[PDB]
């Protein structure tokens, strides 16, 4: 797709305005690049806001996955962008997606220390007991990093 | 001085043959090149990690090498680069003047030092300085057209048969392959490792123990059991040679007694050191050598030598291997040369006829016939002696001189003839009489023209570089001119030339020449009654001076100003750039289309295109590269619409229509030696610690402004790669030392398959050559391949990747920058149009200024030279008209009077600049040394009219106007015959086209424009001049 | 004596001992200089608030200020008056002994976890006909 | 602590060495101050 | 070490002698590879 | 040898025509310097 790759480059800069233009003239919004990303997955993981919004008015996948089975989720988690995490939740992502090595977005936003986010997955219902592919959970992972404050959250 | 050598002709004759002797040796030993050495030193240092992303190539050698980088002497500044395929570049820029070989010393001594805290692969690969030339004095292309040879097997033929011979070939300095020689190639495959519980480490192991070379000893060595009757070496293990022994490398015997071969696991062939790049010659497989000339070397004799030795080799070539010459700068500098002798012989045939037209005697006609070659001569001792070469630049300086060495020949002769005529004296004593009425002049006008051509040498960076050729050339040669016009000619003048009777003006003479002699005769009387006519209305001709001087400055600022002009240089480039991610193959299709539209759409005028998949100036990787484009001679491509300008132009508009990826062509620069010389070149800072995604924000706030202010940036963009998706894979440490594998094994595992690994050496046919293991191609695509590499635990159980790792996909850059130690973004862009490149920069400051905290800015290349480089040029205009000044005072015992000689510059610089902008021509440096030359001439003419009108006052008590009106008169007729004979001398200049055409009309078009108006408007304005300065003072 | 041809004689018998020497002290980084033994200057560094401390100003000096000025023309040599910063692992015996390890046991574990990985591509050259990706595979990274 | 390079001129290098700590001032941490305790330039400059 | 002189020609003295071009005022260049595996290239160049 | 011997006609024509120059320059004559300059194989002669 033209449109679709134009989208998947603006999403990923930012450019809002022109994102704008490029919903009003139908460009793809399930367009994927060949790891598998949406605009959405570019847009999380740069931690455009604006822009996660408005793919989502127009119907973009919120649980789209890469070819290794992550989320836009995952992304916004694992790099600390709250409010994108926010919003996709609102919008129906799956809050215990797993990707490919059953890591979640709690795993993710765990390792990072990212507290806030953290605790909107949890009142969310992240699934606190949830393994990865080696059996570790969130929780392992506060204390295998020494991280007292994210421990003491995750009981 | 001119007295002595009239009574001394012989003596006079021996130092004009001492000087041509002097000039002829001269002219036999001096080097020929293109261009002398124009760009400040540069040293490169380059090493290669196989396998390395650029964040590990940064980490583990850029930063360590930047580090022990100091205590170099006279470095301005250092950048480097570190990128996905593996490579560094550090390039380190040394002050103009530095000797570039204690450079080059000092860098090497102190990588030497740095080389045990690089990473032992690096160590073993061994990291490269080299001084950096985009300077290749030719490219020899070697293809195979009969499809049995892959440009691997070019490429090793080349350099086992061809390279080493032409790098001893005279006159070559530097010799690169463009490709490597063969390598021994084991490409493994993970599922027959797995199923005799082998690993790459196991590979690797067994060819460093199978593949090497032993020491022994010796029988009978020292110290010996006395009675010892034979001493001889002892030979061990000896290195492989061939594939088959490779093959039969060991691995494993089985527990049954059968044994695993090398041949068992892997395939083993002679390939390629590395396959990230693609050559092809018109769709063929291509390799080449890069020849670079060594100092001091004749460039055509060295062309000749190569292409003699080839010719040489050719009887040997195996079948369908063919020689071809994409790229040689030789052509141009045998133009160049063919077309300033050609020159020379035009002004000499062309000042003949003008002094035959006047003087109408053999006799004067011989005496500049003989006193330019003479300067010239002499002018080439002169250079040898001052280290310069026989270049465009120091070539277009003696075309530029030729004009003021004609003038003084003239003039010496003229003034003879004119005093016979009106005085009746023989020709001795109206030398001596002569010589006495221009010999003060002569030497003050040498003052003049030395503070006029002088002070240009005394830039500093590449432009001084530049302006110092023609410098000393023109200084030289018109020095040499006054002490032939001070010491030959007058001597010539005195036993050459035949007696005129007093009266006689030629005008009773019959026929053709009759006629001329009465019409000049006249046309003088029309002449001087018109200059009467001025001198009574003086006022209204200062105001017309003055509409002049504002048109002058009117046309000055508003005309163009790029230092080289571009040339048709016979070759182009097309730059191919596909998507973030794009592969090898989707570069070739579209390499394949650009090549296609060149044969098919430009048949007529493209001879070869050289594509080269892989490779870029930005930034290599898969999805860049680059066609380099040949053309037919100049001869076959007649016509604008089939030069290179229209030629890019057209390729550019069709390759817009090329989707999913960007195409375009583009000229060289004019000296490819310094690259594009137009624009800015900006260095964007992190000064904190801030990191690479921080940096890249700024960055993009940068041209972000940038872009809102169109009417004093264009083109503000990266020269650099962006952020691309890259496959992360975390092994889990704990899961590993649960099977018992060692992260050691995996870590080699995987990087020996998927990335390769130098093992060592082996011997081909008698050269040494390096060995690789890599997984074969199929098995290190896609990420499902990762889990079908095994590792074998210490109980001996094999371990897929899969069980003790987990990936991810993340964004990462390919190629990291920096500059003087610090994180980098290299940013290009120009000056809108109608701006000074010094407003554009001080936009980009102001921007700069606004950034985030920790992001700071810095000038390099050529913004740096001209931040440097540009603030002296008023300083020196200042010392050239102090100087010019108080010579004339000298010479004229006044304050006053040089005023009215110095009046005359504009006159010939508002014809300079009516022809230029007329043609469409810019401020190039070939127009500001003609405008220096039309200057120098005309204010030559100014001062032998204002010494003339003196002499007259103070000698013969003559009024002010009656002595100006008897000076134009008698000056009058050498300043047509030099503006006559240097007009039409440089007219086929001025229409030239095809090869160098560019320079030579830039040359010749500012310098005829300035010469008419210069002739016209002096005869008319001088006395103008002479006489308000004088009625003011 | 010109200098730069004492320092080039000099380097060059010393590149003969390099080998020679200790992997410890090679590693340290042997250096070359031409210069006064005593200092042209001294430019000192402070904090006028007191955040910083001592190591902190001497850290800050080394990392963003020393090269620089060693790459200054003219500049012979400089000596850091402090240190740069180094990761600092201060072994405990006790807790050593506790779990069976030493020294070594860091060293090896330290050289495995704190390393910079080439671990090569995905679709790199030469690639199989059809690959549609090329992308760089990351492994371990220096730790930070 | 700052070595002059055998034969280089004391005084550009001062200078030199001034021209480059300007250049790092801009980008320091709050509170952070050059001084310059101890430099035997100033003199030559001076007397002459 | 050990090697032979053949061994030490096609794996020293040429990789070195084929580096050895473009050097000013070079006459001539000779060398000698032997079986106590040392190597001698000498450049011997104008005078002056 | 082969250097010293293959310049040596170069060297005593330059160094003939010079001294014939310089006597022309200093005697402002062509023909006392050619009637000086024939003596020169009687020297030579003498030599061989
Ligand atoms: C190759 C070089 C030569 C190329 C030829 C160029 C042609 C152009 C020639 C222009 C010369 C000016 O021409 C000259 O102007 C002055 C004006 O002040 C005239 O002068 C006349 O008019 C003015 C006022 O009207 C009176 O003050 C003056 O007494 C009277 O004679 C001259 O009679 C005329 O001959
Ligand atoms: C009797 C006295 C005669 C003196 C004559 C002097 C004036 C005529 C000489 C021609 C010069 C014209 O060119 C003038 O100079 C410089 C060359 O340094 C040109 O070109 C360059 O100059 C400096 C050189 O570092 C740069 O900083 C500048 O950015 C660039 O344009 C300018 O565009 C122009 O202003
Ligand atoms: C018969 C001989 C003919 C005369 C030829 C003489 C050539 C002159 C040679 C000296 C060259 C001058 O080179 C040098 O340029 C720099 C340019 O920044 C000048 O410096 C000038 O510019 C800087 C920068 O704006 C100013 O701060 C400074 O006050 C000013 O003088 C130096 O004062 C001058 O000495
Ligand atoms: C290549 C050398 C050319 C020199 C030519 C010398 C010409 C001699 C003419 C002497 C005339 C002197 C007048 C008395
Ligand atoms: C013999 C006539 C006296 C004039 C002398 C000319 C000198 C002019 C140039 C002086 C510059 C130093
Ligand atoms: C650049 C210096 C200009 C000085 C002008 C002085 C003119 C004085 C003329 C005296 C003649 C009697
Ligand atoms: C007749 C007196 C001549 C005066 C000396 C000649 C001047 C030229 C010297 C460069
Ligand atoms: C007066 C001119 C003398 C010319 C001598 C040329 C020197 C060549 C050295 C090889
Ligand atoms: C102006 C002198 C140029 C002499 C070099 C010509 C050599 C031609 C060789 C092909
Ligand atoms: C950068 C200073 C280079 C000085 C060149 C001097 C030229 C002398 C002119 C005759
Ligand atoms: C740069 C030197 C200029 C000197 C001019 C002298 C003027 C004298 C007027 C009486
Ligand atoms: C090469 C020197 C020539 C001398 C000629 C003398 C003419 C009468
Ligand atoms: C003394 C006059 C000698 C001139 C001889 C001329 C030969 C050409
Ligand atoms: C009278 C002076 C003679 C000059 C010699 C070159």
């Amino acid at each position: 797709s033209d449109l679709g790759k134009k989208l998947l480059e603006a999403a990923r800069a930012g450019r809002d305005d022109e994102v704008r233009i490029l919903m009003a003239n139908g460009a793809d919004v399930n367009a994927a690049d060949v790891v598998g990303w949406t605009p959405l997955h570019l847009a999380a993981y740069w931690g455009h806001l604006e822009i996660v919004e408005v793919l989502l008015k127009n119907g973009a996948d919120v649980n789209a996955y890469d070819t290794l089975g992550s989320t836009p989720l995952h992304l916004a988690a694992h790099f600390g962008h709250l409010e994108i995490v926010e919003v996709l939740l609102k919008n129906g992502a799956d809050v215990n997606a797993k990707d490919d090595n059953g890591i979640t977005p709690l795993h993710l936003a765990a390792n990072r220390g990212h507290l806030e986010i953290v605790e909107v997955l949890l009142k969310y219902g992240a699934d606190v007991n949830a393994q990865d592919k080696f059996g570790k959970t969130a929780f392992d992972i506060s204390i295998n990093n020494g991280n007292e404050d994210l421990a003491e959250i995750l009981q | 001085m001119p007295n002595f050598f009239i009574d001394r002709p012989i003596f006079a004759w021996v130092i004009a043959i001492i000087i041509m002797l002097a000039g002829g040796l001269a002219i036999l030993k001096l080097p020929v090149a293109q261009y002398p050495t124009i760009a400040p030193p540069a040293v490169t240092i380059s090493a290669s990690y196989p396998g390395a992303d650029a964040k590990t190539v940064q980490d583990t050698v850029t930063q360590v090498i930047e580090q022990n980088m100091n205590g170099i002497d006279n470095l301005m500044y250092m950048s480097s680069n570190s990128d996905s395929t593996g490579t560094v570049q550090i390039t380190l820029t040394f002050e103009s003047g530095t000797d570039a070989d204690i450079a080059q010393v000092q860098v090497q001594n102190k990588l030497q030092l740095a080389m045990p805290l690089l990473p032992q692969e690096v160590q073993q690969q061994g990291v490269s300085v080299e001084k950096s030339s985009s300077s290749f004095l030719m490219v020899v292309g070697v293809i195979n057209t009969d499809g049995t040879m892959t440009q691997e097997d070019i490429s090793d033929y080349v350099a086992a048969n061809m390279k080493d011979a032409i790098s001893r070939t005279s006159g070559v300095g530097d010799v690169q392959l463009f490709g490597s020689q063969y390598a021994m190639r084991i490409w493994m495959n993970p599922n027959e490792l797995n199923k005799f519980q082998l690993t790459p480490v196991d590979v690797i192991t067994a060819i460093k123990a199978q593949n090497a070379q032993v020491a022994a000893g010796q029988l009978g060595g020292t110290p010996p059991v006395k009675g010892q009757q034979l001493n001889a070496s002892i030979i061990a293990q000896t290195r492989l040679t061939s594939t088959e022994e490779f093959g039969k490398i060991l691995l494993k015997v089985n527990q049954d007694g059968s044994r695993v071969l090398l041949r068992d696991v892997a395939k083993i062939e002679l390939g390629g050191e590395n396959y990230d790049i693609i050559a092809e010659f018109n769709g063929q497989p291509a390799s080449g050598l890069g020849i670079k000339l060594a100092t001091g070397a004749n460039a055509l004799d060295t062309a000749a030598a190569i292409r003699a030795e080839l010719a040489k080799m050719e009887p040997f070539f195996p079948s369908g291997l063919k020689i071809v010459y994409p790229y040689d700068t030789t052509p141009f500098v045998k133009i160049s040369i063919h077309e300033v002798v050609k020159t020379l012989v035009e002004a000499i045939i062309l000042v003949f006829l003008v002094m035959y037209l006047f003087l109408q005697n053999f006799r004067a006609t011989l005496i500049p016939t003989i006193a330019v070659p003479v300067v010239l001569l002499g002018t080439f001792a002169v250079l040898a002696a001052f280290g310069f070469s026989i270049n465009t630049l120091t070539m277009f300086g003696m075309v530029l001189a030729i004009g003021l060495l004609v003038d003084d020949a003239i003039v010496v002769v003229e003034n003879v003839e004119r005093v016979m005529a009106e005085e009746g004296l023989p020709p001795k004593e109206a030398t001596r009489k002569s010589m006495g009425q221009i010999q003060g002049a002569l030497v003050g006008i040498a003052m003049v023209l030395s503070a006029v051509f002088v002070p240009m040498a005394f830039f500093g960076g590449s432009t001084g570089a530049i302006y110092r050729q023609f410098s000393i050339t023109i200084v030289s040669a018109m020095a040499l001119s006054v002490l032939v016009a001070l010491i030959l000619t007058p001597a010539l003048c005195a036993t050459m030339l035949k007696p005129i009777a007093k009266g006689d003006h030629g005008e009773g003479k019959k026929g053709f020449f009759g006629w001329f002699n009465r019409m000049f005769e006249k046309s003088t009387h029309h002449y001087t009654d018109s200059v009467g006519g001025i001198l009574r209305s003086t006022g209204r001709y200062l105001v017309l001076y003055l509409i002049i001087v504002v048109g002058m400055a009117y046309l000055f600022v508003r005309l163009p100003s790029c230092f080289l002009p571009d040339e048709d240089q016979g070759v182009f480039m097309t730059m191919v750039q596909l998507p973030a991610g794009a592969t090898q193959e989707r570069t070739q299709k579209v390499l394949n289309e650009v090549t296609h539209y060149y044969l098919t759409k430009e048949k007529n005028n493209v001879e070869s295109v050289f594509a080269v998949n892989g490779f870029g100036f930005a930034g290599r990787g898969q999805n860049t590269g680059i066609a380099f484009v040949s053309l037919k001679d100049w001869a076959d491509r007649p016509g604008e619409e089939n030069k290179v300008e229209a030629i890019t132009m057209r390729a550019t508009r069709a390759f817009s229509q090329i989707k999913d990826a960007m195409v375009f062509a583009f000229n060289l620069p004019a000296i490819v030696e310094l690259g594009t010389a137009t624009g800015f070149d900006f260095e964007l800072i992190d000064q904190a610690g801030l990191g690479h995604e921080k940096l890249t924000q700024a960055r993009n706030q940068l041209l972000a402004e940038a872009a809102k202010h169109p009417d004093m940036l264009t083109s503000v963009r990266p020269n650099g790669l962006e952020d691309t998706p890259q496959f992360k894979i975390d092994i889990d440490q704990e899961k590993a030392q649960a099977l018992g594998v060692s992260i050691n094994d995996i870590n080699t595992t995987l990087g020996a398959a998927w990335g390769g690994s130098y093992v060592n050496d082996f011997i081909d046919r008698g050269r040494v050559k390096k060995v690789y293991v890599m997984s074969e191609a199929k098995y290190r695509m896609l990420p499902d391949d990762i889990g079908d590499w095994y590792v074998r635990a210490a109980d001996g159980q094999m371990v897929p990747f899969s069980a003790f790792s987990s990936s991810r996909w993340e964004y990462g850059s390919p190629r990291l920058e920096r500059y003087n130690g610090l994180p980098s973004m290299e940013i290009l862009g120009q000056a809108a149009p109608g701006k000074s490149c010094g407003e554009a920069m001080e936009l980009m400051e102001q921007l700069a200024s606004k950034l985030p905290t920790g992001v700071g800015y810095d000038w390099t290349g050529m913004s740096y030279q001209e931040r440097l480089s540009g603030n002296q040029a008023p300083s020196l205009y200042a010392i050239s008209l102090i100087v010019v000044f108080l010579c004339l005072a000298a010479l004229y015992e006044s304050w006053s009077i040089p005023f009215s000689v110095m009046l005359v510059v504009p006159l010939g610089v508002i014809g300079a600049l009516l022809a230029a902008t007329f043609r469409g021509l810019t401020n190039d440096v070939y127009f500001q040394v003609g405008l220096l030359t039309t200057i120098g001439l005309s204010a030559k003419n100014a001062i032998l009219i204002v010494e003339f009108a003196k002499d007259l006052m103070d000698k013969e008590g003559k009024g002010l106007i009656e002595a100006t009106l008897d000076a134009v008169r008698m000056r009058l007729r050498p300043i047509l015959m030099t503006s006559l004979a240097f007009i039409l001398g440089v007219m086929p200049l001025v229409i030239s086209t095809g090869a160098g055409s560019g320079a030579q009309n830039a040359v010749g078009t500012g310098v005829m424009g300035g010469m008419v108006t210069a002739t016209v408007l002096a005869i008319f304005f001088v006395p103008v001049f002479f006489v308000v300065v004088r009625r003011r003072f």
